[PDB]
């Protein structure tokens, strides 16, 4: 599974293939995916 | 040193344009050709060539260049070998080269 | 049963087998990965038209219209010409089928997956002996409803003979015949999965919370309710549509949302008297139809539930 | 700076003049042909996939999607699609048995790079599932751009 | 030796029986023996005549 | 000319049929097939010579 | 969108008185060139440089977070 | 890699002829009889014989043979089919030709 | 006779989606145009 974010609640939520993409809180049908948590390097120029 | 000439020199609004020359530049040396006529892709995306066209022939023409003139021709773009026949000029000839 | 015509990359240098071959498509090349031979050059990648072999098959057809500069008598006549073509005739039946069907689909405002595979299913199914001597118009409802089930979007009986008029005696054979013709098809040449099951009851309750414009919450609570009722065995043997409704209505009074039964029932076409009833024996369980969790946060508790 | 050219501040480029953000989205959807054919999300692998393309799937996750924040470059796939084939099709060999699925991903244009930014998830009108992938880079000033 | 990822460098060496090698994907044996007739295609160096031309 | 063209082969009685090559048939993604105009041309072709003899 | 850190054309450091500038501006209500003057901004490139910046960050700050912790 | 070699005579056009394909020229010429208007079997599998895309008259696919020849897309320059009208048809290209000479001939004995 | 075929949405509902999703005011061109977003003057 992995996790998503309601794009009107904010809501975290964790999906798998099979279940419907919806919040189950609110019912909005749109999802944005958590920001992945391995560090990410930046040049500061 | 002190330049001879003064210069104009003071604020202006300046504007970024839309064209930055890293999303124009493309080379080709070699690449896929299209089913029909088999010659070079068109459009930098699929990395397709630049065109050839009537006024560069001419200009080419002109300069007396026939032998570029047929390299740019045949060389960088499509070159097909056909058997015809001696009896009538038609391509129709089965050629079991194996 | 025929010639190979069958073309092989390997690299002769390498002799492995099978090889390691990249595409690269960039510089139009087949290379090997190993030894870094070139095996095939000058690879390949408006003028055509698209088609799906899957509903109209193989047909190359073209029709005829009006251009910059013509004159109607030749296009009048060159259509009456095309018209009377006897080998087109037999494929024509089945264009019309098609046409009939997506002005069924597009009337009863249902996707364009549905209506694809309900045409899929049409064409699968007709020309056979079983399908012989039913109504086109049951053929056409049994697809629709096979095409909606299949596309998680199951419609109900009665939803599909408000725009196709079919008595249910002949749109049940004829969905059983349809079904027996899937199988056997999906068998000797899938199709089926937990969606081709009857009641599918959890399907319908979102769109009847809907019709009744009750909010998201209600349709979840309604959606439990209706799942943990299948548990009593005095109401499993119930109609989906019953059951799903009279969950509806309990989650209805559960939230004391101001409907009152003479309303959900006419809007849902489900006799008040039915739905009274089937109120009564959840009642008795009313304990296992409410969620743990409302129950707990405190939205509502057992008692906001009139009991007679 | 003859002809309509400038001189600009190496300094000052380096300050932040004239940069800029560039947002680009890719969309991809889940096509059903049929109640046969039907396109899933995947992470195809080399052992199951035919014609997968040369680049790198490694920053794909178990749902085909590519997390924000992550850094991608020239030929990185962000979107990872299959579509099953149907039997009796051997093309330049190398089809086996094993064989059951082929890539329809889509991959990040050949010159441009940055990171994933936002991706959505969503369903259209018709109910299949398509997805919404946005890429950030920083455009600075060169010895082509123009103002 | 170069090979196609340095300036100067080289993209693909074509034998007198005219296949082509790709430098890529050649390392793995090697280096390349050059012989008399043999074609590399090198990346244009400098004083190398090239026709330039504008539109139209 | 009396050997390269006659009045009489200004008249079609035997159609030729291009190959594939003149008529190929593209693809999208390679899941959905399309034909040529050329090709559905020659099919209308066909369909109405057949109608044809079969009526006559 | 927010304060550059330092002046383009000579690299004086001025984001650390987009404050100042405004509480000027507004508590001791100085006029712009004066605030501007009293910052220590002699040269006209920072002058520019505090005077024409366009604060679109707290517009963006009134969006809701895409996402909670 | 290139084509395979051929043991013709190479040689340089020097001039064309213009003409017109006679019936029995074209029949000569073309491999097979197209007499179906498909393109594929009831299968979808391989090419349908005698169709449209009868693989007698060239492939356009990198990974089969042409059945004529036996070689691929890239060498195989395509072989013509013919389909043998019921009736004779006029050339939309010379209907003012073919007037103008029924004007200048007589339409009884041809003098 | 039933009124839900009577009377097909349809016809208006892609009719109106087709006349502005494309150009073509019919069933004159370039009457509908994607909204130029590159900036607010724009
Ligand atoms: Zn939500
Ligand atoms: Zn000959
Ligand atoms: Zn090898
Ligand atoms: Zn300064
Ligand atoms: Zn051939």
């Amino acid at each position: 599974t992995l996790k998503y974010i309601c794009a009107e609640c904010s809501s975290k939520l964790s999906l798998s293939r099979t279940d419907a993409v919806r919040c189950k809180d609110c019912g909005h049908r749109i999802l944005l995916k958590a920001r992945t948590k391995r560090l990410v390097q930046f040049e500061a120029r | 040193k002190k330049l001879m000439a003064q210069i104009f020199f003071g604020p202006t609004y300046y504007q970024r344009l839309r064209h930055m020359v890293d999303d124009k530049i493309h080379a080709r040396a070699r690449g896929p050709m299209q089913v029909l006529t088999r010659q070079p892709v068109e459009g930098r995306s699929r990395d397709g060539g630049l065109r050839f066209g009537e006024m560069e022939r001419d200009c080419m023409i002109a300069h007396g260049a026939a032998s570029f003139l047929k390299e740019r021709l045949m060389e960088a773009s499509d070159a097909f070998r056909v058997h015809i026949c001696g009896i009538c000029g038609l391509m129709t000839v089965i050629a079991k080269l194996n | 049963r025929g010639p190979n015509l069958n073309i092989v990359l390997t690299c002769p240098e390498c002799k492995v087998y099978p090889p390691k071959i990249v595409e690269r498509f960039s510089e139009g090349d087949v290379v090997c990965a190993l030894c870094g031979l070139v095996l095939s050059d000058k690879l390949v990648d408006r003028v055509g038209e698209a088609s799906n072999p899957l509903l109209d098959g193989n047909n190359l057809s073209t029709r005829i219209g009006k251009g910059e500069t013509t004159d109607m008598r030749f296009t009048k006549e060159l259509n009456k010409a095309q018209g009377k073509n006897v080998m087109d005739k037999k494929d024509n039946e089945v264009q019309a089928a098609f046409a009939k069907i997506t002005m069924l689909c597009d009337a009863a405002e249902l996707p364009k997956i549905v209506k694809d595979c309900a045409k899929e299913a049409y064409k699968l199914c007709h020309d056979e002996k079983t399908l012989k001597g039913k109504s086109m118009e049951s053929i056409m409802a049994a697809s629709i409803l096979i095409g909606c089930r299949r596309a998680e979007v199951a419609r109900t009986f009665k939803e599909i003979q408000s725009l196709i008029h079919v008595k249910t005696k002949e749109f049940g054979k004829t969905l059983n015949i349809m079904k027996n013709i899937l199988r056997g098809k999906s068998e000797d040449g899938k199709i089926d999965t937990d969606n081709m099951s009857g009641a599918q009851n959890l399907t319908y309750i979102p769109r009847f919370c809907s019709h009744l414009g009750l909010p998201m919450q209600v349709t979840t609570s309604a959606e439990y309710t209706a799942k943990k009722c299948k548990e009593i065995k005095e109401i499993a043997g119930k109609s989906p549509i019953t059951i799903a409704v009279v969950s509806i209505y309990l989650n209805i009074l559960l939230f004391q949302i101001p409907i009152t039964a003479a309303k959900v029932g006419q809007t849902l076409q489900v006799t008040e008297g039915t739905i009274k009833s089937g109120y009564k024996i959840l009642y008795e369980h009313r304990d296992k139809l409410v969620d743990p969790q409302l129950i707990a946060n405190g939205v509502v508790s057992l008692d906001n539930l009139p009991g007679v | 700076n003859q002809e309509d050219s400038m001189i600009m501040n190496q300094s000052s480029i380096d300050r932040g003049l004239f940069r800029s953000l560039f947002f680009r989205s890719y969309m991809d959807q889940e096509k059903k042909y049929g109640m046969s054919i039907t396109e899933t999300f995947e992470k195809p692998q080399r052992t199951n996939t035919l014609r997968m393309k040369h680049g790198t799937y490694d920053k794909l996750d178990d749902d085909g999607l590519i997390a924000p924040g992550v850094r991608v470059s020239g030929e990185d796939v962000i979107i990872g699609k299959t579509t099953p084939i149907s039997p009796d099709e051997e093309e330049l060999g190398q089809r086996t048995a094993y064989h059951s699925k082929r890539d329809a991903s889509t991959p990040l244009r050949s010159t441009e790079n940055g990171i994933v930014d936002q991706v959505l998830v969503t369903t259209n009108q018709d109910g299949l599932k398509f997805v919404k992938v946005r890429v950030r880079t920083t455009k600075i000033p060169q010895i082509g751009d123009k103002f | 030796r170069n090979g196609p990822n340095e300036h100067p460098g080289a993209k693909y060496v074509i034998r007198d029986s005219g296949d082509r090698i790709d430098l890529r994907y050649s390392k793995r044996a090697g280096d390349i023996q050059l012989q008399y007739g043999w074609k590399v295609e090198r990346h244009i160096m400098d004083n190398d005549p090239v026709l330039f031309n504008r539109q139209p | 000319n009396e050997v390269f063209s006659r009045p009489e082969w200004m008249i079609l009685t035997c159609l030729p049929v291009p190959p594939p090559p003149v008529r190929p048939s593209i693809s999208f993604n390679e899941s959905q097939r399309g034909e040529d105009d050329l090709t559905f041309k020659l099919a209308d072709i066909l369909k109405a010579n057949i109608s044809l003899e079969t009526l006559e | 969108m927010i304060v550059p850190v330092r002046c383009f054309s000579c690299g004086k450091v001025v984001g650390d008185k987009w404050e100042s500038y405004l509480n000027l501006l507004q508590e001791d209500e100085l006029d712009e060139g004066t605030a501007l003057s009293r910052l220590g901004l002699k040269r006209y490139c920072c002058r520019r440089m505090i005077l024409t910046h366009v604060d679109l960050i707290e517009k963006f700050l009134r969006y809701n977070p895409l996402e909670k912790r | 890699v290139g084509q395979q070699y051929s043991s013709a005579p190479l040689r340089t056009v020097k001039e064309v002829q213009f003409g017109l394909f006679s019936p029995e020229e074209v029949r000569a010429i073309s491999v097979a009889k197209i007499r179906f208007p498909e393109t594929m079997d009831e299968t979808q599998t391989r090419a349908k014989i005698g169709g449209l895309n009868d693989p007698r008259l060239g492939s356009i696919d990198r990974n089969l043979k042409c059945q004529t020849c036996q070689e691929g897309m890239n060498e195989c320059p395509g072989h013509f089919g013919h389909i043998d009208l019921a009736k004779p048809v006029f050339h939309v290209g010379f209907i003012a030709k073919i007037k103008k000479v029924c004007e200048c001939v007589c339409m009884h004995c041809g003098k | 006779f039933n009124m839900k075929l009577a009377i097909n949405a349809k016809t208006i509902t892609s009719g109106l989606k087709y006349a502005l999703a494309t150009g073509n005011w019919g069933e004159r061109a370039g009457v509908s145009q994607v909204l130029n977003r590159y900036t607010y003057s724009s």
